[PDB]
C-alpha cells in the first residue's frame, strides 16, 4: 500500500503541475488538452519512469511467488471466458480469462496505434491471473510511457 | 471611504449598513463585520488625468496580456475626460 | 569509521542549535534535529532554513 | 493535411456497415423497422418492441453477426413522441469487432419484453430502466428497484421530473432519526436561458409545414 | 388507440383480485415489521395507515395502472420484509416531522400566497 | 502483439523437484519477502514535517478564490458575469450596479465555497483576470457560514494573498 | 527525506539488488521550478490568408445519418472482416 | 494433429480432440434445420450459403491448423461453438418466424430526432 | 525568439527498463537440506 502510494502521490505532483489540482485535472477538454505542461515536466517524468521499475518488481517479489498470496487467491473464483463475455465483463475481468481484446489496439483511440505494447492475457481465469496482468500492463505502461515520452510533436494544444 | 453607521457598524463600498432595528446585526456581535477598507470609488479618483496628445487612445490597463482588453477610448469631448471603461484611468487632451 | 563521523554530526548539530538549550528547544517544539542555512526572516519572526 | 482540424471521414466501413445493415433489414423483416448508419460509422436498428429477444438472439447468434457483449443498455425519455420512452442496445463484436446499436420504443405502461436471456449482463442495466425511467420489463427474473434511495417515488431521469426532486432527508431530535421533507431550496437553481435565436447548422434542418 | 397491452389483469376483476392478496400480505406483515424494526408505531394504527395508502389511489380505473401499482407495493413489500428497508423508511409513511398544513381559504390566505 | 502471463509450467528432474520441496519446507519466498521489507526498514522515511514543511506545488495550483486589482487599487472586475454563468456548480452569484463613478462593479459578488469545486473555470473565464485562486489552501474552517464567502472577504483574500497571485501569475500567463 | 556504507551494504543485500541507481527518494535532480518564459507556437490555421472558415469547419461538415432502408444474388456480409490473431510477444512471449 | 493442444487459450471451453466430424455433424444438422425452413426466407439462403462453404472447407483440407486459418475463427473450439449457437438460433427462430412483414409501422414520427 | 516548450531532448531519452528483473539468490535445495541436517547433527553430538 504505502510503498507504491508514495509514488501515487509523484504522480499527483504531475497532476498539480500541468492542469492546477493534484486530483481533479479538469485538463482533457473536447477539441485537445487544456494548455500545454510547465518546463521540465518532461525530465521529471523521464526520472520517475527510470525509477519506477525497479519498485514495480520489488511490489512482484512481495505478492507473486508469495504462498499466502498465492494460496488466498490462485484458482478462486474461476470465471469461464464464454460465459465472461456475455456477462458484459470487459477490461482486464476478460483478458484474466483469456480473451485477446483490448480496444486500446483492436479500436485505437488517439495516437494508441502508433504506441508499440504487448498486453497481459491471462491462463486460468482466476483471481491471481488478473493480478499478475494488472502488473504486467504496469509495465508495458511503462513502455508506452517511455515510448510517448520520446516522441511528442511540435504543435498547439487545443484545436 | 469607509465610514461608521449610526450604531457604529462599518459601512461598505456598495453603501450596505444594517439599520436600528435590523434584527440580523447578531450575526457581528462576537464578531466583526468585514469590510474591506481599500475602497476602489477613490482610489481611482486621484490617480492623475493623463494628458497623451492624439485623437483616438489605447488602453489596455497596463501590463500588456496582463491587464484589461484594448480598448480604444475617444479623446474629443472637451468637456469631459475619456476614460477606459475597463480600469477607469481617465485620458484628456492636452488642452488641445 | 563512519559510524564514528555520524555520531560527531550528532553531536554537533547539538552545537549548532544554540546549544543545549537552543538543541532541547528546537527538539520539543519544532520536531527536528538538523540545521540548515539561515535564508531568510519575516516580519513576523519566522525563520526560513 | 487541407483539412487538419475536420475528423477523417473513414467511408470504406461506412459503405461496409450499409451492406450489413441491409443483411440485417432482409434477415428479420418482421422487426425491424429502419436501419441507418451515422455519418461517423455508427450503424442504428430501429426495431419493433416485440423483436426485442428476436433480433437481439440473431444479433448474438448467427455466424455471420456475432455480437456477443452487451455494452450498455440504456432508455432515452423524450416527452414529445407518442411513446416517450426510447431504449437503446449497444452490442459489440469479437469476431468482426465493430459496434452496434438496436433501438425500441414504448411508453409509461406498454412493457417492453426482457432480454436478460440474450445477454445476462443486462438484468442489472435492465432493473436501472425500471428504477429510473419506469419502464416496466415483462418478466423481468428480479426487477426490484437498484439505484435510487429506499421507498422512492417517481423516475428521476423522466424528463418532467424537477431537477431538485420532490423531498429531502434530515435529523430530527424530536423524532430521533432521519426524516423526509418536501423540499426547500437554500437558493433556487437559476436556469440559464441559452441556445442563442439564431440557426446553427442548415443540414439538419427541420421541414415546414 | 382503445386497444392496448396488459401486464398482467386482463380485467378490473383481477386486478382486483390482486389488490386483495396484496393487503393480505400487507395485513400478516403489519404486526411483525413493528415488532422486527422496533416501530413506535400500534398495530391498529399499523393497519389503517395501510387502509388508507390503498384508499389514496381510489380513483384508478384503467387496469395497466392498477398492474403497476400492485407490482410497486410487490417491490415494498420486499423492501419491507427481508429487512432492506430501514425504521426511518417505513416511519417515512407517517408524517411525524411535517407540520400540519392548513386546508380552509381563510387559513391559507393568512400565511401566504398560495392556492 | 500480446505476452502469456503464467504459463510456465516447472520441471520435474530431481533438482527441481528438490528446489521446490525445500521452498515449500524450507520457508524461501517467505524468507525473501521478510527481507525486503528489512530492507525498506533500513531505508531512508518519506516522511515531509508537516506544518514546518509543506508539499511542492505549482504556480497553476487551484485554492482560495480571490478578487484581484489593477495596478492603481481599482478592481479589475467588470460584472460581466461570465464566471457565474461558467461555475458548473453555480457557487457564484453577481448583482451588478451602475456605480457613483460609473464603472460597473458588483453590489454582490459571493461565492459558495461550498458549492465550490475548485475547477479554475471562473479564472480562465475572466476576461480581466479579475476572479482568481490563490494558492492558500490553509482555510478549514470551524463553522459552514465561515466557508460562505462575500465580495469583502474575497476582496481582502485578494488583498492578502496578493504578492502571490501577482507573482504566480507572471510566471503562468504565457502558458494560459 | 544518504546513508552509511555499511547500511547502504545491508539493504542492498537484504533487497538483493542494486538500488542507489535510483530510489524512491528524489534529490537535485529534479526540474528547477524557476523555468525561463516558454514562447508558446500556434496551430496550423494562424496564416492572415486562406483561412476563410467556410473551408475549416467540422461541425457544419456533417450530414444527417445517411437513411440505408426505411419501413416506407446478395452473398453474405460479415460487419467486419474477421479479426485476425495477435502475435506472440517477442521480447517475453511467456512471463 | 499431431500432438493435440493442450488448451485452447479460453478457459471457458476444453479441446474437442475429433473437431471434424463435429464439424461435420453440426453442419449437417443445421442444413437440415434450414431444409426446414421455407424457401423465400432470405435467412435460409444466407445461412445455407455460408455453411455449406464451411463444410466444403472443413472436408476438403482435413489439417486441423489449416482448418483454423481458413475458417477464419480462432481455435477449432470456439469455431464448434458458435456453429451450435447458429444451430440453436435457427432452431429458436423457426416458430418465431421473421420472414413475414413488419408488424406494423412505428406511430407518426417515431424515429426523427431534431425535437 | 523560436518557438520553444516544454520537449525531449535532441538525443531522446535514456531507455526505461520494464522486465521484470526479479534477482535470483539461495543456495541448491540439496544444499539446505545438508546445511540443516548438519547443524542438526552437530547439535545432537
Ligand atoms: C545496534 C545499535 C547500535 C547503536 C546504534 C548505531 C547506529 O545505528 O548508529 C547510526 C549509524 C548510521 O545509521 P544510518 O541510518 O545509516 O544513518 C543515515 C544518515 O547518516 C543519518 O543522518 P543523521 O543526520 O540523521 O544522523 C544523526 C543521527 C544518527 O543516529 C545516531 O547517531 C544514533 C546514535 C546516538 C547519537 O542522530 C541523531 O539524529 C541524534 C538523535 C539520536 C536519537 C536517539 C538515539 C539513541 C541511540 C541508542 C542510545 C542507547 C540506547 O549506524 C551505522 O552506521 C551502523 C551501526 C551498526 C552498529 C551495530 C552494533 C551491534
Ligand atoms: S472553481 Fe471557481 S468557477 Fe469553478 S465551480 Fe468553483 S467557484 Fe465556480
Ligand atoms: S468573469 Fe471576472 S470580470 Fe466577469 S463577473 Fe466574473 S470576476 Fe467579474
Ligand atoms: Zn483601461
Amino acid at each position: 500500500f504505502f510503498w507504491m502510494f508514495e509514488e501515487r502521490e509523484k504522480m499527483f505532483e504531475f497532476y498539480e503541475r500541468v492542469s492546477g489540482a493534484r486530483m481533479h485535472a479538469a485538463y482533457i477538454r473536447p477539441g485537445g488538452v487544456h494548455q500545454d505542461l510547465p518546463l521540465g515536466l518532461l525530465d521529471d517524468i523521464y526520472e520517475f519512469s527510470k525509477n519506477f521499475s525497479f519498485r514495480i518488481d520489488e511490489l512482484e517479489e512481495m505478492l507473486t511467488n508469495n504462498r499466502i498470496w498465492r494460496n488466498r487467491t490462485v484458482d478462486i473464483g474461476v470465471v469461464t471466458a464464454e460465459d465472461a463475455l456475455n456477462y458484459g465483463f470487459s477490461g482486464v475481468m476478460l483478458r484474466g480469462s483469456g480473451i485477446q481484446w483490448d480496444l486500446r489496439k483492436t479500436q485505437p483511440y488517439d495516437v494508441y496505434d502508433q504506441v508499440e505494447f504487448d498486453v497481459p492475457i491471462g491462463s486460468r481465469g482466476d483471481c491471481y491471473d488478473r493480478y499478475l496482468c494488472r502488473v504486467e500492463e504496469m509495465r508495458q505502461s511503462l513502455r508506452i510511457i517511455s515510448q510517448c515520452l520520446n516522441k511528442m510533436p511540435p504543435g498547439e494544444i487545443k484545436v | 471611504g469607509v465610514r461608521t453607521s449610526p450604531t457604529g457598524e462599518k459601512v461598505t463600498h456598495t453603501g450596505q449598513a444594517y439599520d436600528d432595528g435590523d434584527y440580523r446585526r447578531v450575526r457581528f456581535s462576537d464578531r466583526q463585520k468585514e469590510v474591506n477598507e481599500n475602497f476602489a470609488i477613490d482610489l481611482i479618483a486621484e490617480q492623475p488625468v493623463s494628458e497623451v496628445g492624439s485623437r483616438v487612445i489605447s488602453c489596455d490597463g497596463g501590463g500588456g496580456a496582463l491587464g484589461h482588453p484594448r480598448v480604444y477610448i475617444n479623446l474629443d469631448k472637451e468637456t469631459k475626460t475619456g476614460t477606459c471603461g475597463y480600469c477607469g484611468l481617465q485620458f484628456r487632451q492636452p488642452h488641445h | 569509521m563512519e559510524l564514528v563521523q555520524v555520531l560527531r554530526r550528532g553531536l554537533q548539530q547539538v552545537s549548532g542549535h544554540g546549544g543545549l538549550r537552543g538543541y532541547l528547544r528546537v527538539l520539543f517544539r519544532a520536531n527536528d534535529v538538523r540545521v540548515g542555512t539561515l535564508v531568510g526572516e519575516d516580519k513576523y519572526g519566522n525563520k526560513y532554513y | 493535411d487541407t483539412r487538419p482540424t475536420i475528423r477523417p471521414r473513414n467511408d470504406v466501413v461506412h459503405k461496409q456497415l450499409s451492406a450489413f445493415g441491409q443483411y440485417v433489414a432482409e434477415i428479420l423483416p418482421k422487426y425491424v423497422q429502419q436501419v441507418q448508419v451515422s455519418c461517423f460509422n455508427e450503424l442504428e436498428i430501429f426495431i419493433h418492441p416485440d423483436g426485442v429477444i428476436p433480433v437481439l438472439t440473431f444479433l448474438r447468434d448467427h455466424t455471420n453477426a456475432q455480437f456477443k457483449s452487451l455494452a450498455d443498455l440504456t432508455a432515452v425519455d423524450v416527452p414529445t413522441r407518442q411513446n416517450r420512452f426510447e431504449i437503446v442496445y449497444n452490442l459489440l463484436s469479437l469476431r468482426f469487432n465493430s459496434q452496434i446499436r438496436v433501438k425500441t420504443y414504448t411508453d409509461e405502461l406498454t412493457p417492453i419484453e426482457s432480454s436478460v436471456t440474450v445477454y445476462k449482463a443486462a438484468n442489472w442495466y435492465e432493473r436501472e430502466i425500471w428504477d429510473m425511467f419506469g419502464v416496466f420489463f415483462a418478466n423481468h427474473p428480479d426487477l426490484r428497484r437498484i439505484l435510487t434511495g429506499y421507498g422512492f417515488e417517481g423516475h428521476p431521469f423522466r424528463k418532467d421530473f424537477p431537477l431538485s426532486g420532490y423531498v429531502e432527508l434530515r435529523y430530527d431530535d424530536e423524532v430521533k432519526r432521519v426524516v423526509a421533507e418536501p423540499v426547500e431550496l437554500a437558493q433556487e437553481f437559476r436556469k440559464f436561458d441559452l441556445n442563442s435565436p439564431w440557426e446553427a447548422f442548415p443540414a439538419y434542418r427541420q421541414p415546414p409545414e | 388507440g382503445t386497444s392496448v397491452k396488459p401486464i398482467f389483469s386482463r380485467d378490473m376483476n383481477e386486478a382486483k383480485r390482486r389488490v386483495r392478496e396484496l393487503y393480505r400480505a400487507w395485513y400478516r406483515e403489519v404486526p411483525n415489521t413493528v415488532h422486527l424494526f422496533q416501530l413506535d408505531i400500534s398495530v391498529k394504527q399499523g393497519r389503517d395507515k395501510v387502509r388508507e395508502m390503498f384508499m389514496k389511489n381510489a380513483h384508478v380505473t384503467d387496469p395497466r395502472v392498477v398492474d403497476l401499482l400492485v407490482i410497486k407495493g410487490k417491490m415494498e413489500l420486499e423492501e419491507t420484509i427481508n429487512v432492506w428497508k430501514q425504521r426511518t423508511h417505513i416511519m417515512r409513511f407517517f408524517h411525524e416531522t411535517e407540520a400540519p398544513r392548513p386546508t380552509d381559504f381563510l387559513s391559507k390566505f393568512y400565511v401566504g400566497h398560495d392556492p | 502483439t500480446y505476452k502469456f502471463v503464467n504459463m510456465r509450467e516447472p520441471s520435474m528432474d530431481m533438482k527441481s523437484v528438490t528446489d521446490r520441496a525445500a521452498q515449500t519446507l524450507l520457508w524461501t519466498e517467505l524468507v525473501r519477502g521478510l527481507g525486503m521489507t528489512l530492507s525498506y526498514l533500513f531505508r531512508e522515511p518519506a516522511t515531509i514535517n508537516y506544518p514546518f514543511e509543506k508539499g511542492p506545488l505549482s504556480p497553476r495550483f487551484r485554492g482560495e478564490h480571490a478578487l484581484r486589482r489593477y495596478p492603481s487599487g481599482e478592481e479589475r472586475c467588470i460584472a460581466c458575469k461570465l464566471c457565474e454563468a461558467v461555475c458548473p456548480a453555480q457557487a457564484i452569484t453577481i448583482e451588478a450596479e451602475p456605480r457613483a463613478d460609473g464603472s460597473r462593479r458588483t453590489t454582490r459578488y459571493d461565492i459558495d465555497m461550498t458549492k465550490c469545486i475548485y475547477c479554475g473555470f471562473c479564472q480562465e473565464a475572466c476576461p480581466v483576470d479579475a476572479i482568481v485562486e490563490g494558492p492558500n489552501f490553509e482555510f478549514s474552517t470551524e463553522t459552514h457560514e465561515e466557508l460562505l464567502y462575500n465580495k469583502e472577504k474575497l476582496l481582502n483574500n485578494g488583498d492578502k494573498w496578493e504578492a502571490e497571485i501577482a507573482a504566480n501569475i507572471q510566471a503562468d500567463y504565457l502558458y494560459r | 527525506a544518504s546513508a552509511t556504507r555499511v547500511i547502504q551494504l545491508l539493504r542492498n543485500w537484504a533487497s538483493g539488488r542494486d538500488l542507489q541507481a535510483k530510489l524512491q527518494l528524489r534529490y537535485q535532480e529534479i526540474s528547477k521550478r524557476t523555468q525561463p518564459p516558454p514562447k508558446l507556437p500556434v496551430g496550423p490555421s494562424h496564416k492572415l490568408s486562406n483561412n476563410y472558415y467556410c473551408t475549416r469547419d467540422g461541425r457544419r461538415e456533417a450530414m444527417p445519418p445517411s437513411i440505408v432502408m426505411s419501413s416506407q444474388e446478395k452473398k453474405a456480409v460479415t460487419p467486419a472482416p474477421p479479426i485476425k490473431r495477435w502475435e506472440l510477444s517477442k521480447d517475453q512471449p511467456y512471463l | 494433429a499431431g500432438l493435440l493442444k493442450k488448451t485452447t487459450g479460453l478457459v471457458g471451453l476444453a479441446v474437442c480432440e475429433t473437431p471434424h466430424e463435429r464439424l461435420k455433424i453440426l453442419y449437417t444438422k443445421i442444413l437440415d434445420v434450414l431444409g426446414q425452413i421455407p424457401k423465400n426466407a432470405a435467412y435460409r439462403k444466407y445461412t445455407e450459403q455460408i455453411t455449406n462453404e464451411k463444410l466444403g472447407m472443413v472436408k476438403a483440407e482435413p489439417d486441423v491448423k489449416k482448418l483454423e486459418e481458413q475458417l477464419q475463427g480462432g481455435q477449432i473450439e470456439e469455431v464448434i461453438l458458435q456453429a451450435e449457437n447458429e444451430l440453436s438460433l435457427a432452431r429458436k427462430m423457426l416458430r418465431w418466424k421473421p420472414w413475414e412483414p413488419l408488424v406494423e409501422e412505428p406511430p407518426a414520427n417515431q424515429w426523427k430526432w431534431p425535437i | 525568439s523560436k518557438v520553444k516548450q516544454d520537449m525531449p531532448p535532441p538525443g531522446g531519452y535514456g531507455p526505461i527498463d520494464y522486465k521484470r528483473n526479479l534477482p535470483r539468490r539461495g543456495l541448491s535445495g540439496y544444499s539446505m537440506f545438508a546445511v540443516g541436517i548438519g547443524t542438526l547433527l552437530f547439535g545432537y553430538w
